[PDB]
């Protein structure tokens, strides 16, 4: 813009697991991106060039930190996935803010699911906070601007 | 049928505060309801524009 | 209604004698650990508690004929052995009673430095060692 | 949480192996986390995005380390496996304490047995701790809290 | 030259998408260079050399940065290749400039399309500003000078 | 059309006593994010306010027979836990009323420090405290 | 025949005062960029401009009752935003007009500092602010 | 242990060569650890983990450093091997010592021969020692204490 | 020597190229080394090494580098390889010089063509040179001292 | 030894080039050691450990460095088998001195011949030597001490 904004202020929203406000604060978010994947032809009598053609979109998975949360809704929901194989999709949104903590501007990130849970080592000689990942697959996303 | 089944999704917002962080959860819903319709036949239209 | 001053003091360390010419690093320290998530309206961190420190102990005493109770005490490691003692440091009153008690555990000794001689050092020989511990209790009733 | 805790306070208990309490002090541990493996399929007409399905649930192996012990119980049980495969699988219990010292959150670990022993290297112009290293590998593990 | 330029002064173009000043400045340009491939053979008796021949000319990938700027025609573009595989290639121009403001070299840049998106990272704790990056794929460039 | 002069006040901490002889680190800062655009005209950045920090407090007392104030709030850290206190830092006038107030918002200590011990030491122990806090709000009506 | 004295000048910064006690930072600075060619005779570098810089800018004044102009401006920061004002700063002559004018494009306050206090402390409290901007322009005629 | 011990005070002994007080002592010493190879299987059916058997014990070669000694007993063993195919193994053991200089603890290789030899690159604007290096292959070893 | 010479002052000279002063100065000259490749073989009975036999010589490409010159003989030499195929091998001079300017030792590169050019990336936020970078493919060079 | 010796003084000789005493001066010298190659086997029934045996000796490359001498012998001798693959294989002794200068201990290599020849890269704004650099093949080598 003429002056762009900064990224240290955001909201993490779940759509189909119950709502707390505990589940909404993160520390860190990643994998909002995309590519497509191409072809490549060499036509006989063009020396100057390969052609390249398109095949597909491809995404990322999306990944979420923070520090631990003991009663967690996502991570219940993350179990159900892990332990029992069943599996139900979500809806979520992520919001960059303004100073009036209204969006800038949103990602709309459909049909997701639990691939990764983890928590970082321990160590009694450092002083640090315990710190937990979750990371998730979807199928597309979509932005509202 | 359409018009029941979007009036059930957005019940979950009945009591929610009347700003733009509602606004815009409201829209992403309705949309994703109506894209699967489109790709499943009853929608007319090349793109969803 | 007045404070107390700081030159009349004893510290019993295992030794044959009391009186020290200066003592210091009787400290406490924590660290901190720090956070902020995304989504909060301040634009700052919020601080709790981490590890906690200690500081090592240095004592300075002048050199007497036939005293050689800091390299004695120095003498006694042996690889990972060591002879480890309770150190009390106290400041007393005007009937030479405790009145502050800075009480320290597992005190030994890490290092042990000698005077520099001098053709015109017309001064006194002081001696110095320096203490690792364990851990500092306040007492002031 | 609030204020979420640190990391540097636990207790790792064995059952199985007589008790003794030297063998429920150490330095570190680590590979408390899981992951699900998954396939891909590109659907004819479906240019947005690839399928991906999941397959199987994945666990790393658990590490834990420690100063040198010359007595331990825990090495015998090791022992005995490494030199003889005699295998007796153990089950295991990860403790993050809180400041009474109770659990926060504990780890049940499953059906666990070593597959790695070692002690770090000797040098004669370092001052340093001789390090002890043991590696388990287990089916599953469970989450209370 | 005698004193050659420095490059921190430069334009970037566009031709077939409606102009706007926010969308003619950038942070960063790259890709501009190119490469032969060659294939090898041995002849017997000939023992200083292999023999070296050409077979095509190759170009990279064109690399734009900048801060996020959220009403962008160009990103437009690109999510109609991205989302609808509808693709319109673009012609481009890329300038150096002199102290009068006019271009010392310029690039052609022809038959461009868009092949990847991406903005990066969030973090709560760092003070940043949030960063886009456009990557297009071309057949080849002229230079005028 | 006289400035305010820098030697009476008093402080507000949850202990038994307001007197100090020193106080400092009443400080306020915000981090800076520069950038330029390869068109522009100037050859020269653009800036605007990052994120903000504050700075430790630093409170300096003599020590007194039978006050133990310091050590006992250090004392109350277990683990994470810690009491976290408000603490008023005010100017005051000839009637002893505050001008000035600094507001201080969630402070704990963070390290403790007591006295050095000398032969010829002709003077007050001096101890001290070190504190982190959230936040500060300046109050001048 | 006689230079300019230093300790008569006022400064136009959007207060309700023009009096300081001290300016300081009133820098312009340029980068070199080197270069040699393999063959040349001499076995030194050519040197030619680089990008631009400029240094924060410091202001010094007593603390009033009732004045809080420094917190003030401070306050007005909000995430991204924050006012900017065009500064001026002037050295005067016996008729108490400019001479020398140093013209400063956009400043906003990076950090604002408070003063110490102490019991003995026999002088006058002085508060302090530095200014970022984006800008200077050196008028004498 | 309460306190652990350090690593730094150590002796290695060699069984069917003559004995010098020079060749045994070594600047530093490892390869003292072990490892179980397995191998993976799906059961049809059970989708929370993979089966994992063991197979194999596996140990890494033993290493020696030191500075050069010209009239080793040890490497003239080395040459014979190296040289001639001349294989003749021998037993080691590797002691810890306590402050008496009384083993804590030993380890007992079995069945060993020379596999390397090698001494460290010259160079004439350095300030160094030369250093000889010595690595031996073994069977198992077992531990004493 | 008794005092080897510095490696900073040097010439490179073109042949079928037309002449002019600044495309004789660069920044950096590499490339000018060689290798022979071999083949091993295994003779039944000999166990105290393995044989080797040469094949073939080979050489690296030449890489020139200098800050951007716009009306460069030598770049337009390029473009009419890179744009068309037109290839018309020249031969090269490198010298390195003495006090006096006069040739130490040279270097003659046998039947050189294009096969790369770039120019390295702008950075709106960083004060440097614009760098030009060239490199060829040669047969072979012999030396002259 | 008691105190073993450095290894900055040094002396590298050739068989069958004519002498110089500027060829006989070197900066470094590496590539003195050597290792065997074995195979694994597994025997049925057998689980502590696999079999090793093994197969072949092996020697790395001779490696020599020094700053750029003009009218070396060992260049002429080098250049000859680059040049025109005329080999004519030279043997060559390392020396390793004391401080009457003369040997402690020395390396005896067989049959060698030349595998590579560079100078390292010129910089126009660097202080530097120019680096001459020479790798040979041999056969094997013995010590004398």
């Amino acid at each position: 813009t003429y002056y762009p904004p900064s990224s240290f202020h955001f909201l993490v929203e779940f759509t189909g697991i119950d709502a707390k406000n505990n589940d909404h604060e993160f520390q860190s978010v990643s994998g909002l991106s995309v590519d497509i994947d191409t072809e490549e032809f060499a036509e006989g009598g063009e020396n100057r060039f390969k052609h390249k053609f398109p095949v597909k979109t491809k995404y990322p998975n999306l990944v979420l930190k923070r520090g631990v949360l003991v009663d967690s809704k996502v991570i219940s929901w993350c179990r159900d996935a892990i332990e029992d194989f069943e599996f139900k999709p979500i809806d979520l949104t992520v919001k960059l803010l303004n100073e009036e903590h209204q969006p800038l501007m949103t990602w709309n990130v459909v049909h997701a699911y639990p691939v990764k849970w983890s928590v970082e080592d321990f160590n009694a000689q450092e002083s640090k906070m315990a710190i937990e990942s979750v990371e998730l697959s979807y199928n597309y996303f979509k932005t509202i601007v | 049928m359409a018009e029941e089944s979007i009036k059930k999704a957005t019940e979950q917002f009945v009591f929610e505060p009347n700003d733009g962080n509602t606004w815009v959860r409201v829209r992403a819903m309705i949309e994703n309801f109506l894209i699967l319709q489109w790709r499943a036949g009853a929608l007319a239209g090349a793109k969803p524009e | 209604s007045y404070p107390l001053s700081k030159f009349h003091f004893s510290v019993e360390w295992g030794g044959t004698k009391i009186g020290f010419t200066e003592v210091s690093g009787l400290d406490l320290e924590t660290e901190i650990i720090e956070y902020r998530h995304g989504a909060s309206p301040e634009y700052s961190k919020i601080k709790m508690p981490g590890m906690q420190k200690f500081s090592n102990i240095t004592l300075k005493r002048g050199t007497f004929k036939s005293d050689n109770e800091y390299f004695q005490w120095y003498n006694t490691i042996n690889l990972n052995k060591v002879e480890r003692r309770d150190l009390t440091i106290s400041l007393l009153n005007e009937e030479h009673e405790p009145v502050v008690t800075w009480k320290v555990k597992n005190a030994w000794p890490l290092k042990v430095q000698s005077t520099d001689l001098k053709g015109d050092g017309n001064e006194v020989a002081i001696e110095s060692m320096e203490l690792a511990h364990e851990g500092l209790v306040i007492q002031n009733e």
